[PDB]
């Protein structure tokens, strides 16, 4: 690896200056040297690399939507054929796309996933995970779209099992879960009542909780509640 | 329009 | 080069989708082997090259100059100095600025300048000589700041002498090519007099001409006097 | 603030 020379608190250093310029892909290349220095990573610094990543897969999963849109306006009756040229370019961001997930996955499976043992750690790369096979699936069409959705849907279970035994219904990680598995079941899943069951109770059980926290951790669960509401309103 | 996903924070 | 087993039709057709998906690295390699195929480039295909480095080279600039303020404020009375990362990180990104600048320019000179005999196409490339050099010398800082200078200025005059004989004073590659050549004397070259005056000169002389233009070219004409008209407000 | 150069036109 390119950064197999670099000091762990010097790419941890870098991947906060490119956060500053916002050079996402080399952040997320920073963090990728970071975590293969093979210590679990802090609170701070899984954040800098989820951050570095789905601004990376972002800015992909953006550009796959773009050409998709146009290639399937190219295959429809009525439209002059124009060669292979929007396929090829499609498959090109594609494999790039797919490349970035399995090497996020590649992270998490060797070894942050088996390393983390508390339930913030544990919970955030199982999310991770979760999320991460989403975006495979999104672009998934032959025989393992099936497997990549079982996939995602094992990890973001596993994720919630834990969530629901350890964290407060008003925690950040577990409400961000809860978001993007509620997201899996709408978008991905073909399961729009479960998405829209899982983001009701999810509010109102975080609701029930706000009372019990400082103004500031009250900020940051009504942020992600108000996203539920936000889904709960386009679905409904 | 697509659903909202968990966003960054920095 | 990689682009080297495409068709050069192909290779533009993707720079197209490339830019739809906002994909600007891609569209500038893409353009990159058009112009690799040796054939001059027509009035679309140059903006596709123009808008492609444009957009990459932009990124860079505004990450370095982010990198270059932490730098600066890291190097005063008082900072605890943090190492070396800071410097290293802004290196990293100016040496890749650099790289794209010096593939702009070889493409120029191998050979896009010396095959365009055509005012439009002569202009345009001369006026990109004098932007790429000037980019380098926003980062530039020994003893070849001076001598980049110098080439950025060389450039600007060439192209300056050849719309001032050859383009009415409206045509857009003109103005764009003053506008340019005021933020150099202004931003570069030390001389804001010399900015003021060009900018104010190059104004008057358009507004002038503007009665002999249909109305999509006056569209165009005073999209470019207005920024005239934004430096001199900036600049008095 | 800087100084505005040609923009970009698609
Ligand atoms: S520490 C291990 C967990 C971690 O780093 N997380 C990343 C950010 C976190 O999403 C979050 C925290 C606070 C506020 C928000 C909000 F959306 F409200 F702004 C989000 C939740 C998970
Ligand atoms: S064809 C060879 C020249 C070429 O391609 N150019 C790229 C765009 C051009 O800048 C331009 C044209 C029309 C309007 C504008 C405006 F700023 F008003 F929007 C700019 C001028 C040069
Ligand atoms: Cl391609
Ligand atoms: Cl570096
Ligand atoms: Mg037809
Ligand atoms: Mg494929
Ligand atoms: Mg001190
Ligand atoms: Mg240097």
């Amino acid at each position: 690896g390119a950064m197999g020379s670099m000091e762990r608190a010097s790419l941890i250093q870098k991947a906060k200056l490119a956060e500053q310029a916002e050079r996402y892909e080399d952040m997320a290349a920073f963090m990728k040297g970071a975590v293969e220095k093979g210590e679990e990573l802090s609170c701070e610094e899984r954040n800098l690399l989820s951050v570095a990543y789905k601004n990376v897969v972002g800015g992909q999963r953006a550009a796959w939507r773009v050409l998709s849109s146009i290639e399937q306006k190219s295959n429809e009756e009525g439209s002059e054929e124009k060669g292979p040229e929007v396929r090829e370019y499609r498959e090109k961001v594609e494999t790039e796309l797919q490349g970035v997930c399995d090497t996020v996955l590649g992270l998490l499976d060797s070894h942050l996933i088996k390393e983390a043992g508390d339930a913030e750690s544990r919970v955030f790369y199982l999310k991770m995970k979760g999320d991460y096979y989403r975006y495979l699936a999104e672009v998934a069409t032959g025989d393992d779209k099936k497997r990549i959705i079982d996939s995602a849907r094992s990890a973001y279970q596993e994720a919630m099992d834990i969530s629901k035994k350890e964290m407060p219904p008003t925690n950040p990680i577990r409400l961000g879960l809860a978001l993007n598995f509620s997201v899996f079941h709408y978008e991905i899943a073909n399961s729009p009542e479960e998405a829209i069951s899982l983001a009701k109770t999810t509010f109102d059980e975080a609701m029930a909780d706000l009372h019990t926290l400082s103004e500031d951790s009250y900020k940051d669960s009504t942020l992600i509640m108000q996203l539920l509401r936000d889904n709960l309103t386009l679905w409904t | 329009q697509r659903s909202t996903s968990t966003p960054n924070v920095h």
